[PDB]
RNA sequence: GCCUGUUUACCAAAAACAUCACCUCUAGCAUCACCAGUAUUAGAGGCACCGCCUGCAAUCACUUGUUCCUUAAAUAGGGACCUGUAUUGGCUCCACGAGGGUUCAGCUGUCUCUUACUUUUAACCAGUGAAAUUGACCUGCCCGUGAAGAGGCGGGCAUAACACAGCAAGACGAGAAGACCCUAUGGAGCUUUAAUUUAUUAAUGCAAACAGAAACCUGCAUUAAAAAUUUCGGUUGGGGCGACCUCGGAGCAGAACCCAACCUCCGAGCAGUACAUGCUAAGACUUCACCAGUCAAAGCGAACACUCAAUUGAUCCAAUAACUUGACCAACGGAACAAGUUACCCUAGGGAUAACAGCGCAAUCCUAUUCUAGAGUCCAUAUCAACAAUAGGGUUUACGACCUCGAUGUUGGAUCAGGACAUCCCGAUGGUGCAGCCGCUAUUAAAGGUUCGUUUGUUCAACGAUUAAAGUCCUACGUGAUCUGAGUUCAGACCGGAGUAAUCCAGGUCGGUUUCUAUCUACUUUCAAAUUCCUCCCUGUACGAAAGGACAAGAGAAAUAAGG
RNA sequence: GCUAAACCUAGCCCCAAACCCACUCCACCUUACUACCAGACAACCUUAGCCAAACCAUUUACCCAAAUAAAGUAUAGGCGAUAGAAAUUGAAACCUGGCGCAAUAGAUAUAGUACCGCAAGGGAAAGAUGAAAAAUUAUAACCAAGCAUAAUAUAGCAAGGACUAACCCCUAUACCUUCUGCAUAAUGAAUUAACUAGAAAUAACUUUGCAAGGAGAGCCAAAGCUAAGACCCCCGAAACCAGACGAGCUACCUAAGAACAGCUAAAAGAGCACACCCGUCUAUGUAGCAAAAUAGUGGGAAGAUUUAUAGGUAGAGGCGACAAACCUACCGAGCCUGGUGAUAGCUGGUUGUCCAAGAUAGAAUCUUAGUUCAACUUUAAAUUUGCCCACAGAACCCUCUAAAUCCCCUUGUAAAUUUAACUGUUAGUCCAAAGAGGAACAGCUCUUUGGACACUAGGAAAAAACCUUGUAGAGAGAGUAAAAAAUUUAACA
């Protein structure tokens, strides 16, 4: 029989407050004096970048955005490659506002083709797609692709002949299908070019070995932006405490499976929307040791310092990261938080 | 979850049963039984008799429609000489369409 | 009474209660099935088979004009003015076998029933009776025991005026000049030779029609029937005469 | 705890309340209170005199470890040191107290260990004469069985009748539908940011009504105040900080249908294409009822029953000219709108249902064999033992909810014990890595015995001194109509913690009603066989190189036990 | 043969009719029943709540002045439980009665007395001769429990089969109720007598009258209509509201009083210690002396003391050195009366005989202690198939390639469906089998098939679930069914 007369009961905290307390302890030591600056940006609403849909009237949309003083940071960054001196995924146009500007883009309006003119997404989430260095004729595998923040960006490039978008949750997958349907014309999705499935990412390490040249792996993680604001399906509630404990374990397993899926000589980018170093660098180091000990697979992590300097103008970067690149949010540049690490298989 | 009850789907008219027009013959989730002579199929693969008569079940050669791509791709990979079979439910009409009766003597 | 519960203790719930779920009758949506049921007009049907049955047995004499009083007096109909009855309606049942020349006045009449009577040489006229005068017509004897002067029946309501002002329905307020034209159309439609009732000996009896403000035959409104002394009292006040004649 | 004082009349006299002292809050004044008073006054509170104290966080208190004193023995009492936390707040001091602990000497039948006497009671004779109680009884023991604890059933044994006096193991003894958990669309108190209201009260505003400005009154409003009404969804979960409630698919459910969880897995609360996704109408299916839900020929009218497993919400009502539309009513067959707490609790019931117990079961626990790897210098088997195997036991921890919810609180102790032998001691006998003493191990043996103390409510345990030994258990975890009431358990209070509060607590502290006249069974002198240690002698003998050091038999002395 | 038992009146109930009483003398609103002095004192103000809505919050019938009819209609209503007209219609009418009661009945009544409570208020019990008691030589017999006459003899639900015979022999696990299942150590009952618990006619059915009409205005009618017969319990809360009654106990206050030896000390809420008050500890007592006491031991005892007297504060409250204390011996909200026969899905009870049919799918539910519907069951009625079952036939991704169903002519048989009218059961058990959860444990939990059990008997020791076996009586006949455990083990070159 249950006992309902406990002497002391733990006070009920909101899931937002629960997430805030855990982040406050962990991230204060990790970031030091930058945590108060980061914390305000996390609590403030993030800036939304307008990703131009190439399938629609991209040139006309670009002219429309220029009227709202929007500036294509991607086009500016491309010209910066030679200025500083794999390159990056081409055919991406995302317009944002100036540093410290709070203006919000109007909601997207379907064009004459019947597809949305542009997609609103975090500008920090576009970097892993750019860091992926996509090239035409490649076969791209995306794990946890739903709801399609990075999935849509791959199709805008037009460099992927075959795509494998897999997310474990069918509800997220259903959102991905609608986003692709509304934006990407049916002709591309008509064939086997875009394959949307709902299975465990751990299976991809065995079912499809060395099939894909470019693999983008965004494992699930404690989303700092969503946890501090959303009250639904928060990972920090008591019922989901078990999932948070086993969360780093899944991050190591899903990343390792994706590394097995890629062909030797291919590129794999590990992406995570969190500031916790125990889930950003340790997971990356965990997968590297896991492959060598169990499957004897060696990978090399590329240097993103060259990539860091190009987007320093429009993004804030943390210069105390062992392997990956971490983009921390700021009041002037609200994009983030985003962590992306690029490793190639040899 | 998974507390859903059964849908009570199956054979409503067995072999040799006398049926009338519109009577439901069988209800199925998938095409376990295929419509035969004077047997219609609804949206939910519900087989109903189009004519009054006796219900018969036979095994017939299955030739899919060319427009149905999925079934066409299945017979094209079969070894030469192999033929697919499926169960078909037929209704053999019992009464004729009508009779000619004398009505007047002009 | 069973074992315990509300059955043995006699605390059963009200009729229609289903243990807590929404009752069957409650969950059915409301519709205007019976809306205004107490204001709808009801008419007792009178078949020509019933009318011919009464005539052959002598319960209704065809030599005299037939009104609602004669039908009630012959136990042919049972009118309930308290039950929103407005008279009798003549239906077409048994029109083939009907063969009698009568002068019957009914509140409503179908086109075929009108044609059947006029084919045999009869006369059919439709008049309106208000509920107050209806009880007087059905049971004159109880009304004469109240010691009240006979009131004039009121005109039909605004909705029923078109029915009684049209010669097709043989309304009692219709223009008599349009009756010959309407009578011939029924003869042509149903294919029967319309007899000339003027040459008939009963022509005077057929033409006998009561005034729209009159209740009985030969009894002007305002008169007081004294059944104890077999006498009728007629007021001579000028204002009273103007009230009972207008 | 300042003190005298006060409180639960009938279980708590206190650490609780009050109390001078101090602090805070409110109020500028007349004609029943305050008060016939007026800021040195009055009222509403907190703390409990007095004295002392910094930083501008120290000092202290609390806390985690360590040590010392007392005792033969100290989970107690007293003091000191280390760590952490906490701060207006904290620390001392008289006196005092039926308050709660420790102790010196003394005192004593409190005890070792009881005994004698008187009185009452008692028993008998005489008089008077109750009460609870009672299905009927012609009222036995053992074993078994059974709704799981039998005087009544099964199998054995015993058995003339019969009163009186004792006894308290049984009659799950008697006494208040007992306490204890649970149930109810049963109550009540209390608290509140539960819901529903401002009638009432007070303060403003306007209207009214006036003067010429105002007040009173009345109406309508808005603010609060103080109250009023009512409710506390189910499901599941002993060590938590909840999940779950509707709909669909797969396994169980293997082949027509149907078929459950705490079950085993994945989801759905949409989107897209249509715009005849128009109008009508035979015959059928139907999620086991109903409500809903599904298919559909023909016909009319046009062209030349949309995809999808789920993708959904009834009635009333509101909106609307109409057509139509409206609820994570998600507690999803939906109440138009209501939360906690009760140990101050009350009523109706429940062994359908908890804890203790009994019973089932043997995961755990326990024991012996089988196996022979491995320890034991060599060597499986003097001993010891792995992976396992084979059986037994019902002492722990669990699991089951079958019996008891119309008077057993449980633990421990005192008293008296009956029984098992898987033997702690005494006895007999193999083996030994048994020289002798000591030991180890195994077979046999239940006739007899199995201590006194310190802290602790203790069971247990720690160590104190002993003993041939200070056995493992069972018996309603024996025994409470024999006793005890210390711990826990009802009302009081405090410390710490939780909560806005009421109030709560697996913690600490203090106090707290233990009824009964014996009707029945059983029993009330087993007429009487005793065990053990030490010393001595054998004997300083056998043994041994010495060191050491025995058997058996006999004697003496002492102790307990039994009987005088 | 004692106690007893009987014994019919008193009187009452319901109607009718009629509109009722209230100054002999004296006393009586002050402390009522008190002869006899200066007063000023005034009545009027919505009922609420229980209860029903299965909670509850709007709401929920209560003579309002003519029976019937209109009519349970119009309307009202969380449009829901339920509430509910009017116009209009028009009624006879003779008090002197009883298919009422007969001392546990009928009024409580012999009496609002005795008695109980401070008060409001509650509220009894019983009598029995005869013409004559101025016949007591009286009103004879028999009859409940309880006794007495007349204690008891192995053994056991107290009996039955019996028997020459009481016992001895054989056989037999009290009753009611509640549960799947009670000899059960679960409930109730000491016993005797009396009293004490199924009220309603919408539909349907049955039997008459009349019939396309029926009916003694209204109403119904596509064979109906009228009339009759025939179905719907008792006791019990804690509560809520209204109006009264209570501070002679107690809590505090007011008025005016009383008490406190002696000693030590000092002008003390001082010390010791009587009266007095209080009730710490222990024992006795526990239906007691006592619904809180006795004995001893204690605290205070010149004060915030104790105490007599009168008055005050009254329940939505008082009062409180706050103990949720006290407010007339059960105060987390007094008592009494009324609403009230409150309500209770809960507990208990539910009265003569005999026969017949008669058990385990579910769904919904502020619902799992209930109810509604279905299933099942019963009666009546109509009709024709029902059950058993030969082939044929019912899926693939899937070889646990399962046992076996569904369908189903013959055939064996006699039921089945539909119509009408409603009740009741559904907190199930165990065994075999398949499969889940637990531990390849449980008299464990949860589905499925089948059996048994709640229906008798025999056999397994006693025995609800295993086996045998059912349709009912008598016999001092007969044949059978199931039905009684086996097993004793090591030489060796
Ligand atoms: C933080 S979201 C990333 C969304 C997307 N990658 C983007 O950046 O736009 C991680 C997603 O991974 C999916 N996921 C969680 N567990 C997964 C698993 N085991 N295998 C595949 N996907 C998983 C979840 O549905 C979740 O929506
Ligand atoms: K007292
Ligand atoms: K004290
Ligand atoms: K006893
Ligand atoms: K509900
Ligand atoms: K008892
Ligand atoms: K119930
Ligand atoms: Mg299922
Ligand atoms: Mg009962
Ligand atoms: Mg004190
Ligand atoms: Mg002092
Ligand atoms: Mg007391
Ligand atoms: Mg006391
Ligand atoms: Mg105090
Ligand atoms: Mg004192
Ligand atoms: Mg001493
Ligand atoms: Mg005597
Ligand atoms: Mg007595
Ligand atoms: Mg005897
Ligand atoms: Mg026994
Ligand atoms: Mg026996
Ligand atoms: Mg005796
Ligand atoms: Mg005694
Ligand atoms: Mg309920
Ligand atoms: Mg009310
Ligand atoms: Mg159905
Ligand atoms: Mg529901
Ligand atoms: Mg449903
Ligand atoms: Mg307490
Ligand atoms: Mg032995
Ligand atoms: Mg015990
Ligand atoms: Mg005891
Ligand atoms: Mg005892
Ligand atoms: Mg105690
Ligand atoms: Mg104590
Ligand atoms: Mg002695
Ligand atoms: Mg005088
Ligand atoms: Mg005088
Ligand atoms: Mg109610
Ligand atoms: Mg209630
Ligand atoms: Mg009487
Ligand atoms: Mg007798
Ligand atoms: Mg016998
Ligand atoms: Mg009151
Ligand atoms: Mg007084
Ligand atoms: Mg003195
Ligand atoms: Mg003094
Ligand atoms: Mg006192
Ligand atoms: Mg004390
Ligand atoms: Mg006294
Ligand atoms: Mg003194
Ligand atoms: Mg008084
Ligand atoms: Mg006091
Ligand atoms: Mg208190
Ligand atoms: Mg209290
Ligand atoms: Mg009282
Ligand atoms: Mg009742
Ligand atoms: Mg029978
Ligand atoms: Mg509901």
């Amino acid at each position: 029989r249950y006992k309902k007369k406990w002497a002391a009961t733990e006070p009920k905290f909101p899931a937002v407050r629960l997430a805030l307390q855990n982040f406050d302890m962990t991230y204060s030591v990790q970031f030091g004096d930058l945590w108060p600056s980061i914390r305000v940006s996390l609590l403030s609403e993030q800036k939304y970048g307008a990703l131009v849909n190439n399938f629609a009237a991209w040139d006309h949309v670009s002219a429309k955005l220029e009227q709202l003083s929007a500036k294509d940071f991607v086009n500016e960054a491309i010209s910066h490659w030679e200025l500083q001196s794999w390159a990056c995924s081409p055919n991406l146009r995302c317009f944002t506002f100036d540093r410290g500007d709070i203006s919000r883009f109007p909601p997207a309006r379907p064009g004459s083709l019947g597809v949305m003119e542009y997609y609103l997404m975090d500008a920090a989430s576009l970097l892993p797609v750019l860091a992926l260095g996509l090239q035409p004729g490649d076969i791209v595998l995306d794990l946890c692709a739903a709801p399609g923040g990075k999935t849509l960006a791959l199709l805008q490039t037009g460099c992927c002949r075959n795509l494998a978008a897999n997310d474990l949750s069918p509800s997220r997958i259903a959102r991905l299908q609608k986003i692709l349907h509304s934006y990407v014309p049916e002709e591309i999705r008509d064939g086997n070019q875009v394959r949307v499935t709902s299975w465990d990412g751990r299976k991809w390490g065995e079912l499809e070995g060395d099939t894909y040249d470019r693999v983008l792996v965004d494992v699930p993680c404690t989303t700092d932006r969503h946890s501090l604001h959303e009250e639904e399906n928060n990972i920090f509630k008591r019922s989901r405490k078990k999932e948070r404990q086993i969360l780093p374990v899944l991050q190591v397993q899903l990343l390792a499976a994706g590394l097995l899926a890629t062909k030797p000589g291919g590129h794999v980018v590990y992406s995570t929307c969190s500031l916790s170093h125990l889930q950003n660098e340790y997971v990356v180091q965990g997968a590297i040791e896991l492959l060598a000990n169990q499957y004897s697979i060696q990978v090399q992590v590329e240097d993103l310092t060259h990539f860091r300097r190009v987007f320093m103008d429009t993004f804030c970067f943390f210069s105390s990261c062992q392997v990956g690149e971490l983009v921390i949010p700021n009041l002037m540049a609200n994009f983030g938080p985003m962590y992306f690490c690029k490793m190639r298989r040899l | 979850g998974g507390k859903s009850s059964g849908r009570r789907q199956g054979i409503k008219k067995m072999e040799g049963h006398y049926v009338h027009a519109g009577n439901i013959i069988a209800t199925q989730r998938h095409f376990r039984w295929h419509p035969g002579a004077h047997v219609g199929v609804g949206k939910n693969k519900c087989l109903y008799a189009l004519e009054e008569g006796i219900v018969r079940y036979t095994k017939e050669v299955y030739v899919p429609h060319p427009r149905n791509t999925e079934a066409v791709d299945l017979i094209t990979r079969l070894p030469k000489g192999a033929v697919l079979y499926k169960t078909f439910v037929h209704v053999v009409p019992a009464k004729p369409e009508g009779t000619f009766k004398l009505v007047a003597m002009l | 009474r069973g074992h315990k519960g509300e059955r043995q203790r006699g605390t059963r719930p009200r009729l229609g209660f289903e243990g807590g779920q929404t009752p069957f009758y409650i969950r059915i949506p409301k519709y205007g099935f019976n809306e205004g049921h107490s204001f709808r007009r009801q008419y007792k049907p009178l078949s020509l088979n019933r009318l011919q049955y009464l005539i052959d047995l002598g319960r209704v004499d065809p030599s005299q004009p037939i009104d609602l009083t004669q039908l009630v007096n012959g136990r042919g109909v049972t009118i309930q003015p308290l039950k929103r009855d407005y008279g009798v309606q003549l239906v077409e049942e048994g029109a083939d076998t009907f063969t009698a020349k009568v002068n019957i006045e009914v509140q409503l009449a179908s086109e075929l029933a009108i044609a059947a009577i006029e084919k045999n040489g009869g006369v059919v006229t439709t008049a309106f009776y208000d509920p107050r005068s209806l009880d007087i017509v059905c049971k004159p004897v109880p009304f004469f025991l109240r010691g009240q002067p006979i009131p004039k029946r009121m005109l039909p309501p605004e909705e029923l005026v078109p029915y009684y002002t049209d010669a097709k329905n043989r309304g009692y307020l219709a223009d008599p000049a349009k009756f010959p034209e309407a009578r011939l159309e029924l003869a042509r439609k149903y294919g029967y030779i319309l007899p000339d009732i003027t040459k008939d000996e009963l022509f005077k009896m057929l033409c006998t029609r009561k005034d729209p403000r009159q209740i009985f035959f030969g009894l002007a409104p305002g008169w007081v029937v004294n059944m104890a002394d077999k006498k009728i009292l007629k007021p001579t006040d000028e204002n009273l005469l103007k009230y009972y004649t207008s």
